[PDB]
């Protein structure tokens, strides 16, 4: 039975699930500081979902057979391209942001529908709350356009204002020459190329915006590169949290229908990150998109619906 | 008609159920099977028509335009499968399908017993073509030139709506045997002059009048070549059919309401022959010579006399072949070149010599050769009008100078003179191309030795 | 909303309709626009956001005035009859304000301008009830009260809707507006021709709801508002912007479709009263509606827009949207045309 | 500006195939695209369909006509009766007015 | 009757003829009814779900018999009321005094 | 096991099948029969 109003009927209430376990966690800090090992060690202690980082093929891995497509597939958005050249005259920058924001939004709802679904919590590493900082970065540094920036922040408006905030926010709070020296022993050609400057930025945004916003409505808690070394002591803060702030208390189970019903169909997720605004770092001529879109579905089990492709194995399609 | 009917149909599911690779040579193959079967409307009799239905009938007037629409989707689909080689599998079955969605309300066009069942599928065709030109013209102007030609169209063809559901109220039956027998005089009113206008403006504004013509120019030279072939060689003739037999009911009110309409026509064939001489778009020289042929054809309807309607059905016939052919040669051209300026590419006779030859039986055909068809057709329609006043021998005699004048000034600029020398390539004719000008001009020069199947029931 | 209290309202709205429907009493017909109006209000309002504020509350002064008036005119019929029975009315004035009343409720013109804002200001499903089913009721009273209404008003009122729906649609953006001019103007067909013969208005709108169902569901399909997100629908679905073509031509009431029969039907009958000047320039008028549909095919089906990256993110998903009965419409929608002769079960 | 892709070369199908008809790349369908059109085309429609209208049985009474002529001629002539009457009618069987 | 989709007094004429044209077109209705399905949702479109398929069939023309017996009915009914009309009032409908042409005066209008 | 994620219609409702099939079967059972008894009482009515 597919959720839906129906088996809202019948029972299947967010409440009757959830608990005080029934948690959404995420992890935020500066490039290199840490938190995708701290992410998994809080997820191991406190029995949580973890969701490794959104990036650029994140959606590949949630569809068809998980593996990841051929870079046209995700628009040719490249990270290495962003540290080589940054200021590239074809919008790499911006695009690549853009479609990161997606793929976040997308995490975020496939992890708020794990945790509807299941009532079991989930730990993420950064959020829709928190991809802004690396759009405030690469502005200031005059990578991208305010012609981008506009549009980043359309598409925000319209989309995260859907969706609940984090139960607790944590911070691992890393200086930038500490990033700066973690990022050239990691030995990333491409990543060693970042500038402090930039990394300042991603900082300043967290400190100055992030943190500031997310404390009215959240539970932070701050960690120094030292302290986060101590996951134990990091989930022992946690459990011992109150929770008294933010829209997760006035939740109940007519609104989380609503939410349920949301997150559960993908293409309403992403609806409004495809508005007809016309910025050329993101829009793709019909003579490409079309090309495009008839190389994908000639890609192995995209030609039909999941469970109608017999070039994968798929069998009694007429009786389905 | 339900043998050329459910062939026709059949060729959708032949096109969609074909290995990908072999959708043209289905196609093709089959369309040509169904012309085949054609010839076997030609069991007409002198005095009565082949009447098979309640809803169907063929008689010396539909019978030659049938079999020139069933002949034509061949050739449509040969002079098309090479621009829309790299278009997507489904999207060229789609394009197929409209094709022959066209030839199946066409066929029940010309058919049809009842004057309300014609005008429905006199219609259906403008949703086809105008899918044609504006899916899969190139250029910008293509959407404009849907819209004229759909509105063009509507603004005639509402009022005849409502001018035939009228007759229907007045005299029980639009069937047009019942109304060979039950027609009764037209007196003069007011309510009859603008029955009149409703009940022939429709087909004055496909034929296309002169006045009413801008929208021809507009839709061939942004067509694709199928959509000019079918456009030019059958589509126009819908508005010739259509008054050949509403002219029945309107007698004899047409003796003056015609007057205006033969002026215009009389004066506008001038105008659009010496308009040929000026064009810079070889495309729309070839669109603007339809308009002066269609002129005599108006002029013979309108005059009513046994020379001018078997002259109207010759032409309308002629012209069909003529013209499709012109569309193929002149996109033959574009298809290397890529324009349709007619001064880019000079001297081809020099790069492609058979061409040049398709090049200069198509221009004899335009001016109307003797004993071509096409002379056959303008000659009685000449005759005829000189009867009607005798003062028409000079506007019919100046119009057959400019005809070719125009003619041969298009035959050499294009074939003749220098070659231009950056124009470097000018790849030999294929052999789908010249099979494709061959399928005009042979059954063209054919009709010479029995023009009688293409007279029309007045022979 | 509680999807119990959903279907609840939504059961009431039909039950209001319904009581108008069957009932024999002005003050049941009364009552079942009340309830009819009261029900559909939270599904209006269901999205909370100022516009849609707006829209109820300008959606509820146009209906609770127009059901005063025909309060006014179910009474001043009481006093010249002595009588409730839903019928011919026995006095003029009585009938010219039941007729503005039924106006009003259809959004007729000149009673028009609240359809294009309420219809922008709610969500697309709540708009396709208001188009459609809220329709049934108030054609329902003027089927059976015409014997007795003001041929020149009712002719003057489809008169203007006509000229009203297709000028206003040509300056249309936004999906919303473009269907509720479009409805004003189909109004304007059904009301014409029921003076001469109520089975073509019957006609007219049951093909009308059919063709507009389909809209509303496509557009709900894609969650496309706007005529801009609506050319992106062919790098998304293709199927979908050819069933849309099919149905705005079906629409614009070209032949061999459905949406012909209707227009074709209509001037048959208006021809046989010796009306022709009124069809004839009805049928010209409403080229202004195929033209602003012609507008969206162009921009949908038959050429291509450009497009977003982020779509290529769409084309991983499947459509998921219930798109009830869509299959069934669409056909009925486009392939009715050779079946014309069974309007006759609706006498 | 935007992210579209540059116009393709215009491909010339004698590079790849000297043979080429003009009807398809693939060398096989093109020749088989060849044959039914020239077989269809020009074997049976042009020349079958040209016999076929040489030998239409008597279209549209023309020649029956003519003998039908001779038959009256030599009737009327033999008999003393006029070739042709101007009136198409026998007055007897029409009333006029007044 | 009142209220009745086929009164009684319809049973009186023949059914249509499960062979009907018309019963032909509304069950091929229904075929593409179910092809537009497979489509909108991205199924293989002449294979998936035949039992889908067959029931959009099976629907079509269930629903289109029972509106094909009523569309007869009431053309019958129609005839009916006009027939009975007409014998009611035989001073409305007298028969016309036929002329032959021979009688009858038509002026002749020359095309020259 | 192609998809990362099992999908929805994987596995035929067998349940919907049944009784979409046996839907199917009874409409047309009882479409015959009504045809049938409609063509006896025309002709019994007739005195066919
Ligand atoms: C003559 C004039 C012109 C012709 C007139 C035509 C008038 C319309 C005819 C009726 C059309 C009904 C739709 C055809 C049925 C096909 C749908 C189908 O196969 O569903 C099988 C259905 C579920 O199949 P599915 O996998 O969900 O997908 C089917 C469609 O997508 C389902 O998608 P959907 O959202 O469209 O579902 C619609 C249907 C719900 O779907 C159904 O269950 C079909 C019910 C059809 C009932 C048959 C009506 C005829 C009997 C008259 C009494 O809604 C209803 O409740 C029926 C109204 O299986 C059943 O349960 C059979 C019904 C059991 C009783
Ligand atoms: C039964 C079913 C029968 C099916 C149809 C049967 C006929 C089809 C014939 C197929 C012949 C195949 C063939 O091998 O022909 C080779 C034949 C000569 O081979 P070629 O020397 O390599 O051709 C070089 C150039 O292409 C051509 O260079 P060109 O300029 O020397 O020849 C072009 C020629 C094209 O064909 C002709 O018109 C021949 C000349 C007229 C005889 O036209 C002319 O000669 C120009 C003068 C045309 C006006 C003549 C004055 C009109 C007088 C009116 C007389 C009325 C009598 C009463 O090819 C052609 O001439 C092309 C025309 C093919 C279509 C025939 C159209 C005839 C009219
Ligand atoms: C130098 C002078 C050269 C003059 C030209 C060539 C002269 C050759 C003459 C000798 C040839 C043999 C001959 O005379 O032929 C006999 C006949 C003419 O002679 P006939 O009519 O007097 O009779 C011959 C046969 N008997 C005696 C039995 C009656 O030729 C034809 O009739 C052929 C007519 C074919 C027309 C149909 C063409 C096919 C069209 C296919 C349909 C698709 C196209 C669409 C068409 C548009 C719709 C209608
Ligand atoms: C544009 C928008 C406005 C629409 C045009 C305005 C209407 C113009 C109407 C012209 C007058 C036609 C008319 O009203 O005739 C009525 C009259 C009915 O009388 P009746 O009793 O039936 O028979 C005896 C005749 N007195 O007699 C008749 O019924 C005969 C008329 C037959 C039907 C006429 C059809 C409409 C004629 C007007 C259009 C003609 C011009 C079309 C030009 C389009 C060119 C693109
Ligand atoms: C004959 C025409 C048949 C018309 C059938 C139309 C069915 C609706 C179209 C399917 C679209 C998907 C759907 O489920 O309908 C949407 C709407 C519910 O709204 P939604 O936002 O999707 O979810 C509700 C949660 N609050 O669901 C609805 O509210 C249905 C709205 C349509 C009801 C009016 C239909 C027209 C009147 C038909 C009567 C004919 C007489
Ligand atoms: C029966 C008597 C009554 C007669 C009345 C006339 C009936 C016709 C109206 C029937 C209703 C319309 C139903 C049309 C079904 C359309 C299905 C189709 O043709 O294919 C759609 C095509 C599929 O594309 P895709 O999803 O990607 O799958 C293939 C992989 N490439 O999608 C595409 O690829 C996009 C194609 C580009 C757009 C081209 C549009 C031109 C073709 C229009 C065809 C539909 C005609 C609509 C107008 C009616 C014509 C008479
Ligand atoms: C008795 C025989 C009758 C023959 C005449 C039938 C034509 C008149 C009826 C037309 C009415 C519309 C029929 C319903 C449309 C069904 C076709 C369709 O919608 O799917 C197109 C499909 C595309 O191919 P596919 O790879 O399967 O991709 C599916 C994309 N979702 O295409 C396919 O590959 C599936 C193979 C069947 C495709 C049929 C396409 C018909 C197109 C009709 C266009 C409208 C009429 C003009
Ligand atoms: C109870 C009523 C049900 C009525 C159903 C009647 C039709 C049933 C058809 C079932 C078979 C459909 O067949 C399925 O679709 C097409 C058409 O054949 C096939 O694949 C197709 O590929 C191309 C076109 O793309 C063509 O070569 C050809 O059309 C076919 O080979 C699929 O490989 C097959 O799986
Ligand atoms: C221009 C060529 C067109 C090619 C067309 C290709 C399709 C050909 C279709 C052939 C149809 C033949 O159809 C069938 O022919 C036979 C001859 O054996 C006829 O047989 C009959 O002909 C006549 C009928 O008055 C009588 O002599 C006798 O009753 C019988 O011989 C049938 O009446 C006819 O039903
Ligand atoms: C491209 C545009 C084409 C435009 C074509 C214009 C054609 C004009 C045709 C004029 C003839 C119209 O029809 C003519 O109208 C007059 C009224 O004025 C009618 O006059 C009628 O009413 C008058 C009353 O004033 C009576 O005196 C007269 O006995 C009676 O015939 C005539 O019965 C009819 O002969
Ligand atoms: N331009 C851009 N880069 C991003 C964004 N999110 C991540 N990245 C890049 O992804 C790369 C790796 O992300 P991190 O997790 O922060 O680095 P890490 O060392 O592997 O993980 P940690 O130790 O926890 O910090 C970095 O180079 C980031 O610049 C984004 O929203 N925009
Ligand atoms: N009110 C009108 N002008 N028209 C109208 N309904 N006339 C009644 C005539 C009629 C026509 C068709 C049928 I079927 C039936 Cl049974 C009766
Ligand atoms: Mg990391």
């Amino acid at each position: 039975l597919q959720y839906g109003p129906l088996a809202y009927i019948l029972g299947e209430k967010a409440t009757k699930k959830m608990t005080e376990k029934s948690k959404l966690i995420t992890v935020d800090g500066n490039i290199c500081s840490g938190k995708s090992k701290l992410a998994k060690e809080i997820a191991e202690k406190l029995g949580l979902k973890h969701f490794p980082e959104a990036g650029i093929h994140y959606v590949d891995s949630t569809t068809g057979d998980g593996k990841p497509l051929p870079v046209q597939f995700s628009g040719n958005c490249s990270l290495e391209k962003f540290y080589d050249d940054p200021k590239s005259n074809d919008g790499n920058s911006y695009r690549l942001q853009a479609w990161l924001y997606a793929s976040r939004l997308l995490q975020y709802a496939d992890a708020l529908e794990h945790l509807l679904s299941t009532g079991q919590g989930v730990v993420l590493e950064r959020s829709i709350y928190s991809d802004f900082v690396f759009l405030e970065a690469m502005y200031r540094q005059g990578f991208i356009r305010k012609q981008c920036v506009d549009h980043y922040n359309q598409v925000k408006k319209v989309t995260i204002c859907e969706y609940l905030p984090p139960h607790v926010v944590v911070y691992v709070d890393v200086p930038v020459p500490e990033v700066q020296s973690r990022i050239q022993k990691k030995g990333n050609p491409h990543e060693m190329k970042i500038t402090s400057a930039y990394l300042q930025d991603i900082e300043n945004a967290y400190k100055g915006t992030f943190l500031p916003e997310m404390s009215e409505k959240c539970e932070v808690l701050q960690y120094s590169a030292w302290e986060a070394q101590d996951a134990e002591k990091v989930v022992e803060d946690i459990e011992y949290l109150k929770y008294d702030k933010g829209p997760w208390l006035d939740q109940n189970d007519r609104k989380l229908h609503k939410l349920r019903m949301l997150v559960q169909d993908k293409l309403e997720v992403l609806n409004y990150t495809s508005i007809p605004v016309f910025l050329p770092e993101v829009t793709v001529g019909a003579h490409q998109s079309d090309q495009v879109f008839q190389e994908f579905t000639e890609l192995p089990g995209r030609k039909y619906r999941a469970g109608y492709n017999e070039d994968v194995g798929d069998k009694w399609i007429w009786l389905k | 008609m339900l043998k050329y009917i459910i062939p026709t149909i059949m060729l959708m599911p032949l096109t969609w159920l074909s290995k990908n690779n072999m959708i043209w040579v289905n196609s093709t193959a089959h369309s040509l099977l169904i012309s085949f079967t054609s010839l076997l409307l030609m069991n007409q009799f002198g005095d009565n028509s082949l009447n098979f239905s309640l809803l169907f009938f063929s008689d010396s007037l539909s019978t030659p335009l049938l079999i020139l629409t069933m002949w034509l989707l061949p050739l449509m689909l040969m002079a098309s499968q090479h621009h829309l080689s790299k278009e997507n599998l489904t999207r060229k079955k789609l394009f197929i399908t409209m094709l022959i969605s066209l030839q199946l309300f066409l066929i029940m066009t010309f058919t049809a017993m009842e004057l309300i069942l014609f005008y429905i599928l006199f219609e259906a065709t403008l949703v086809p073509t105008l899918i044609i030109i504006t899916r899969w013209g190139n250029q910008t102007e293509r959407l404009n030139a849907g819209l004229y030609f759909l509105f063009y169209t509507l603004a005639g063809s509402l009022p005849l709506l409502v001018a035939l559901i009228y007759i229907q109220n007045t005299v029980g039956s639009l069937n047009f045997l019942m109304l060979q027998y039950w027609v009764q005089p037209v007196h003069n009113s007011w309510s009859n002059v603008f029955m009149w206008l409703a009940c022939m403006m429709a087909f004055m504004v496909k034929m296309p009048l002169y006045g009413l013509h801008l929208w021809l120019p507009k839709a061939h030279v942004e067509a694709p070549i199928a959509g000019s072939m079918v456009l030019a060689a059958v589509l126009l003739k819908l508005g010739g059919y259509g008054m050949l037999r509403i002219t029945l009911i309107l007698n004899p009110m047409t003796d003056f309401m015609a007057y205006p309409f033969i002026m215009l026509s009389l004066w506008g064939m001038i105008m659009t022959s010496s308009i040929c001489l000026r064009q810079t778009d070889l495309k729309s020289l070839i669109a603007y010579s339809s308009v002066s042929h269609m002129a005599l054809v108006i002029v013979a309807i309108l005059i009513q006399t046994p020379w001018s309607y078997m002259g109207a059905t010759a032409l309308m016939i002629a012209h069909g072949l003529t013209s499709s052919m012109l569309f193929c040669l002149a996109n033959s051209n574009y298809e290397r070149i890529h324009s349709r300026t007619m001064i880019l590419a000079r001297g081809l006779q020099t790069l492609l010599p058979l061409m040049a030859t398709w090049w200069l039986l198509a221009s004899l055909t335009n001016l109307a050769l003797p004993p071509t068809i096409n002379l056959i057709g303008e000659l009685f329609v000449v005759m005829s009008t000189f009867s009607w006043s005798n003062i028409t021998i000079i506007l019919m005699g100046v119009n057959m100078v400019i005809t070719a004048l125009y003619s041969l000034y298009m035959l050499i600029m294009t074939q003749r003179g220098k070659y231009t020398y950056h124009i470097n390539n000018i790849s030999p004719s294929f052999t789908r191309e010249n099979a494709l000008m061959s399928l005009h001009i042979l059954p063209l020069l054919l009709l010479t030795l029995n023009p009688k199947i293409i007279l029309g029931p007045l022979y | 909303m509680n999807p119990i209290i959903f279907i609840i309202i939504l059961l009431t709205i039909m039950l209001g309709t319904i009581i108008v429907m069957i009932s024999s009493h002005w003050l049941l017909v009364w009552i079942g626009f009340e309830m009819n109006m009261l029900a559909i209000i939270p599904i209006m309002m269901k999205n909370h956001n100022p516009r849609a504020t707006e829209a109820s509350t300008k959606y509820f002064l146009t209906q609770s005035t127009a059901s005063m008036l025909l309060m006014m005119a179910v009474i001043i019929n009481l006093m010249f009859s002595g009588q409730w029975t839903v019928m011919k009315l026995f006095n003029p004035m009585a009938s010219m304000l039941m007729t503005m009343a039924l106006a009003m409720k259809l959004g007729m013109a000149p009673f028009h301008f609240w359809v294009p804002e309420v219809t922008q200001g709610i969500p697309l499903s709540s708009g396709l009830i208001l188009l459609t089913w809220q329709k049934l009721a108030p054609m329902s009273v003027l089927y059976q009260i015409f014997p007795s209404i003001n041929l020149n008003l009712i002719l003057t009122l489809s008169v203007l809707s006509i000229l009203i729906g297709g000028w206003g649609g040509l300056n249309q953006t936004q999906l919303r507006k473009i269907m509720a001019y479009s409805s004003i103007a189909h109004m304007g067909w059904m009301t014409a021709v029921l003076p001469y013969n109520p089975t073509m208005t019957l006609l007219n709108l049951i093909i009308y709801i059919i063709m507009t169902s389909t809209m509303f569901t496509m557009f709900m399909a894609n969650s496309t508002t706007t005529t801009l997100s609506l050319s992106h629908t062919w790098n998304k679905t293709p199927i979908m912007t050819v069933l849309i073509l099919a149905t705005l031509l079906s629409m614009g009431g070209l032949p061999p479709l459905s949406g012909f029969m209707p227009k074709w039907m209509i001037i048959q009958e208006m021809t046989k009263n010796n009306s022709i000047i009124l069809p004839t320039f009805m049928a010209i008028t409403a080229l202004l509606n195929l033209y602003f549909y012609m507008r969206l095919t162009y921009s949908t089906t038959l050429t291509m827009f450009p497009s977003t990256n982020n779509m290529k993110m769409k084309w991983q998903f499947p459509l998921m949207k219930k798109m009830t009965f869509l299959p069934t419409m669409v056909v009925l929608s486009t392939m009715m045309l050779p079946l014309t002769p069974m309007l006759s079960v609706l006498e | 500006r935007w992210q579209e892709d540059p116009e393709p070369e215009d491909e010339n199908l004698y590079e790849k195939n000297p043979d080429s008809h003009g009807y398809d790349k693939d060398p096989a369908v093109d020749i088989w695209n060849m044959r039914v059109v020239f077989f269809f085309g020009f074997s049976i429609v042009l020349v079958l369909g040209s016999t076929f209208v040489a030998y239409l049985p008597d279209y549209r009474m023309q020649e029956w006509a003519r003998r039908e002529a001779e038959r009256l001629v030599k009737y009327r002539e033999a008999h003393g009766l006029p070739i042709m009457e101007s009136n198409c009618f026998d007055p007897s069987k029409i009333q006029l007015p007044e | 009757a009142t209220f009745q989709f086929l009164p009684d007094e319809a049973r009186s004429l023949p059914p249509p003829k499960l062979t009907d044209p018309r019963l032909a077109f509304v069950g091929f209705l229904g075929y593409c009814s179910g092809l537009i399905d497979n489509a909108i949702r991205r199924r293989p479109v002449l294979l998936a779900g035949l039992h889908r398929q067959l029931l959009y069939i099976t629907s079509f023309v269930f629903v289109g018999y029972y509106l094909l017996k009523r569309q007869d009915y009431m053309y019958a009914v129609r005839d009916h009321d006009m027939f009975s009309y007409i014998k009611s009032h035989p001073e409305d409908f007298p028969e016309k005094d036929k002329k032959t042409y021979g009688e009858v005066f038509e002026e002749f209008h020359p095309v020259r | 096991k192609f998809y990362i994620q099992e999908p929805p219609h994987g596995s035929p409702n067998w349940l919907k099948v049944g009784l979409t099939l046996g839907t199917s079967v009874f409409l047309w059972i009882y479409l015959i029969k009504q045809h049938n008894e409609d063509v006896l009482e025309y002709k019994r009515r007739n005195g066919l």
